């Protein structure tokens, strides 16, 4: 009924591949959603139904399950990649929001 | 998760279905040849008539199970929860566009929700010459999810991962491929369905749908778990087509209402039409490999449901319209076709009739032993020497058909079925013949008509002889002579009275 | 291609009143598509509020949403509308109208077509 994004933050250089992991307490007959904003814009979609790469986003977004955990990759942090990534598991009647995952330089 | 199921005790009613058929087998074969010792060509109206009372109490037997079915479904009553989808599978291979355009329309106008509707239609294409179907798909809905994608070659030799990914996101899908028979656009669609919905409509490219179709699917289907398969009541959009097509739409229901409904009275429906039939997506996956490599028939996905152990149903309340045949020997051709996937599946069923009811294994006898012995009591009364024994017998074939016409006008309720006499004269010259060479084979349709129709005129001329040989001018033989004038000239006004309501019924 | 999403109707309220938002979409139909409200309160995280598609009479509502939110749309008008009434401290956020596929099985399509959002102040 609730759902855990493991980072909850993350400071890497420039080409620097990370991962951002969301739990969730069920993932019977719902879909996982990887979604990304910026500050002073609506969130825009990456990654849908798990692993699907949506139309536009560049080939260096991966998306993993492995049974209760969903993984989120980028192989190569370009320079307008840091945002605020989000984790949704949608539903009928019920649908749940990630937190946190803001991706800052160093 | 669903698995083969099998009775609690299998070998105890393995053994009780293969004891009946065996003895069912064998009471008749000892009846018939009782009949040759009891009586010889001195009684033909007792060797017969016996048969006909035989024929015409399974027929009650057949019609009262089928009453009882339907009294049953309209009765019961079931209101829709609409919690479950629904995957409408089309297949196209160079449809007409009017023709796809209507079905399209049917899909599209279904009473069922939009939501709870998916639709995906495979192509045989992979041509620039079957660009119209995918245009007039894409023209068709216009408002929804549209996924179109053209393909370079069938499921077995990424285009996979975006068939999947486009079926199983999109609501409208319209897939091409390379030409591989109606079996490869079935299987690609079956394939890309996946998990994503749980029950499964098969349509064609020809057929027209009523809009409380799929919502009785949906109705009769979430009654019980243990059903696998549904089918429905298939009209026919052109019964005036020809001669042969309304006697096609009178076959099509006669058979659809009264078999269909007394296999769901027992739950063992044999064969479920192609355009009309829903699955559920569990237990199709599961066959669905197997299906494919067999050595794309409806009969035969009937057979693997019924193999899988669940049963399958029928309701009359789920209607639809497709077409037949209107040039001969095509239907010829269809049903040559359809005896050979019922032939090579009477095969198939013979292994696993103790998993449902006996009903299955009785009609299965039945139909197998019934066509050769009336094959065999017709060669044997035609040769026998006289005119009064093919005489007669023509006549007792046709007062059959009569009762049978009659017994099918009280069962619907309507008139037009005592016009299904001609069904007679269709079978006894095309249908036998047909099925003897899909037998065998297990115009190239022309040949087993033609020596049909040679071993016929042989037995007639040879009871001519036979009966031109005696002199008729001995007072044993006038009252023979009047017997068989009254009986042509009455078999004469039968058939004038039978063309002459045909024409005064299909010119107005 | 054209697609879009403009949703109004924010502004500032007095606690225990009454608004109504509504987001008019453009290029596409809500008939055939699913519509959501997305509420971001300032400094937090994306929250769902309430789902509606249209045709068809499916409305959802959050735990701490329902009682008190309302969801509707109109085809003639295209436009899908939020009322709220009853408005608590905890309401002042930015409401997002966003458009998607169908349900289905495990695979959704996610929230394609997002809007900008409009502030809503419930304070005294």
């Amino acid at each position: 009924i609730q759902m855990t994004q493991s980072p909850s933050s993350l400071s890497a250089s420039v080409g620097d591949r990370v991962t951002i992991t969301c739990r969730a307490s069920q993932s019977v007959s719902s879909a996982v959603a990887w979604y990304q904003q910026k500050p002073g814009k609506a969130p825009k979609l990456l990654i849908y139904s798990a692993s699907s790469l949506y139309s536009g986003v560049p080939s260096r977004f991966s998306g993993s399950r492995s049974g209760t955990d969903f993984t989120l990759t980028i192989s190569s942090l370009q320079p307008e990649d840091f945002a605020t990534y989000y984790c949704q598991q949608s539903s009928s009647s019920l649908i749940t929001f990630g937190q946190g995952t803001k991706v800052e330089i160093k | 998760i669903p698995k083969d199921l099998e009775p609690k005790h299998p070998t105890l009613w393995r053994i009780i279905y293969y004891s009946f058929g065996v003895v069912l087998l064998a009471t008749i074969t000892a009846a018939y040849v009782a009949e040759f010792q009891v009586l010889k060509h001195e009684a033909i109206l007792f060797s017969l008539g016996l048969y006909g009372l035989a024929m015409l109490l399974h027929l009650m037997m057949q019609s009262l199970f089928a009453f009882l079915e339907i009294r049953r479904v309209n009765k019961s009553e079931l209101p829709c929860s609409f919690k479950k989808t629904v995957a409408l599978t089309i297949a196209g291979y160079q449809e007409n566009p009017e023709y796809l355009i209507k079905c399209l329309e049917s899909c599209k106008y279904v009473k069922y929700p939009k939501d709870k509707l998916k639709i995906i239609l495979v192509i045989d294409g992979n041509t620039e010459d079957d660009a119209y179907m995918m245009e007039m798909f894409k023209d068709v809905f216009h408002g929804e999810d549209v996924g179109t994608y053209v393909w370079k070659g069938n499921y077995h030799t990424e285009g996979i991962n975006m068939v999947e990914e486009l079926v199983r996101n999109k609501r409208c899908v319209c897939i091409m491929q390379q030409w591989g028979g109606k079996r490869e656009v079935m299987y690609t669609a079956f394939q890309a369905i996946g998990t994503s919905v749980d029950y499964v409509q098969v349509c064609d490219s020809d057929t027209k749908l009523d809009e409380l179709a799929t919502v009785e699917m949906v109705k009769v289907l979430e009654s019980n778990d243990m059903y696998g398969a549904v089918g429905g009541d298939v009209r026919i959009l052109n019964p005036y087509d020809s001669f042969i097509s309304f006697m096609s739409s009178l076959r099509y229901w006669m058979a659809f209402n009264v078999e269909r409904a007394c296999q769901s009275y027992f739950d063992c429906v044999s064969c479920i039409s192609g355009p009309l039939g829903m699955y559920r997506n569990n237990i199709l996956q599961v066959f669905l490999e197997a299906w494919y490599r067999q050595k794309g028939d409806d009969r035969h996905l009937t057979n693997r449901v019924l193999s899988m152990g669940y049963r399958t149903k029928y309701t009359h309340k789920s209607r639809a319209f497709s077409e037949t045949p209107s040039l001969y020997l095509r239907w010829l051709n269809q049903q040559t076709r359809w005896t050979k996937s019922y032939f090579r599946e009477w095969l198939y069923n013979a292994q696993w009739w103790h998993k449902h009811h006996i009903w299955m294994t009785y009609e299965s006898v039945v139909s197998f032993i019934f066509p050769f012995f009336i094959t065999a009591t017709v060669i044997r009364l035609i040769y026998a020497g006289t005119i009064w024994n093919v005489v007669w017998l023509l006549l007792c074939i046709q007062i059959m058909s009569l009762f049978k016409s009659i017994y099918a006008c009280w069962l619907r309720g309507n008139f037009i079925m005592l016009l299904m006499s001609l069904y007679s004269m269709l079978y006894m010259t095309g249908l036998l013949p047909s099925k003897y060479f899909a037998l065998l084979t297990l115009y190239m349709p022309i040949l087993p008509l033609s020596i049909w129709a040679a071993v016929l005129c042989g037995g007639v001329g040879y009871s001519i002889y036979m009966d031109c040989q005696n002199d008729w001018s001995t007072p044993e033989k006038q009252k023979e002579m009047y017997h068989l004038l009254y009986g042509c000239v009455g078999y004469v006004m039968y058939w004038v009275i039978m063309a002459v309501m045909y024409w005064v019924w299909v010119k107005r | 291609s054209e697609v879009q999403l403009v949703e109004s109707g924010g502004g500032l309220v007095q606690p225990g009143g009454s608004l109504r938002l509504s987001c008019a979409a453009s290029g596409f139909n809500v008939s055939s598509y699913y519509i959501h409200w997305v509420r971001q309160a300032p400094g937090k995280g994306l929250e769902w509020v309430a789902s509606i598609s249209s045709s068809s009479g499916s409305t959802s509502y959050a735990d701490s949403v329902k009682g008190r939110f309302t969801i509707s749309a109109d085809t003639s008008k295209n436009t899908a509308y939020l009322q709220m009434n009853s408005l608590r401290a905890e309401d002042t956020a930015v409401y997002y109208c966003a458009r998607s596929g169908y349900y289905w099985g495990p695979y959704f399509g996610g929230f394609d077509y997002w809007g900008q959002g409009t502030l809503v102040t419930v304070s005294s």
